[PDB]
């Protein structure tokens, strides 16, 4: 096995410099959103992302969005340190399962962003599919209101991918950028789910892949392969001592108090 | 098939 120094010294030296990272709901916590009896009136957690529920009742989803809306969470250090693989020309691709959209928010651009449970972004009519910018139902989530179409009068949904729909379009980059990966950041996510699971595999074999997480499970547990390193723990203790060991601390504080 | 789950 290899140590988290010796991958920190393969980015230092830049003989890593095509990043493709994944991240989950480890990285947002430390932002203060939750993961998980609760209040949103739901039958099950799940049903705040179906399609049969939500139209039966959206509103627990629109009190999800009004929560998720910006200014009321903030990037942590593990947004910013992705911020910071991109700034010094590492990053290939990041792929989110998260929706609280602080990927964007830390300054990554989109064109680097693959927002694979979609965005509150934009917003997409259920029934004649008209497009439409988050903007325009901000004030109608804001107040409560159940936005509709001002064509048809269908309720206009912000492209959260729901059950059962298909990921986004942009996903389909995952066929060109995995097989480019020359290393592969997985933080805060075991990716216990298809076809993020096997995604794990789908890098070529020479390339390392660093897991930074809090418990060490998933397919980096059921066919490790030879360069693998896992950094078990605090995700933001370990992101810490990768910044640390990258010499990257400076850089950090600088782009932190920029920022927030 | 790529859908989310
Ligand atoms: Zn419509």
């Amino acid at each position: 096995k290899l140590s988290l120094q010796d991958v920190a010294e393969l980015i230092r030296a830049r003989a890593c410099q095509r990043v493709v990272v994944m991240v989950g709901a480890g990285i947002s916590t430390p932002s203060g959103i939750p993961d998980f009896l609760q209040q949103y009136d739901l039958p099950y957690p799940e049903a705040i992302f179906e399609l049969p529920f939500f139209f039966h009742n959206p509103k627990p989803f629109f009190t999800l969005a009004k929560e998720l809306y910006p200014g009321n969470y903030k990037p942590n250090v593990t947004h910013y340190f992705l911020r910071l693989l991109h700034d010094k020309g590492l990053l290939l691709r990041l792929y989110t399962q998260n929706i609280d959209g602080l990927e964007r928010v830390s300054g990554i651009p989109a064109s680097k962003l693959v927002e694979a449970h979609g965005t509150f972004a934009s917003a997409t009519c259920t029934v004649c599919q008209r497009p439409f910018p988050g903007e325009d139902i901000r004030a109608d989530v804001m107040a409560d209101r159940v936005p509709r179409c001002p064509v048809c009068t269908g309720v206009v949904k912000p492209d959260i991918v729901f059950f059962g729909e298909p990921l986004p379009q942009r996903f389909l980059l995952h066929v060109v950028d995995f097989p480019m990966a020359d290393l592969l950041l997985i933080l805060g996510t075991s990716l216990e789910v298809e076809p993020f699971a096997s995604l794990t595999e789908a890098v070529r074999s020479s390339v390392p892949r660093l897991l930074i997480n809090r418990d060490l499970v998933g397919p980096l547990a059921w066919h490790p392969r030879s360069r693998d390193v896992a950094q078990l723990g605090d995700v933001v203790h370990g992101v810490e001592s990768l910044v640390e060991l990258l010499g990257w601390t400076e850089e950090m504080r600088d782009l932190v108090q920029r920022e927030t | 098939r790529h859908k989310k789950x």
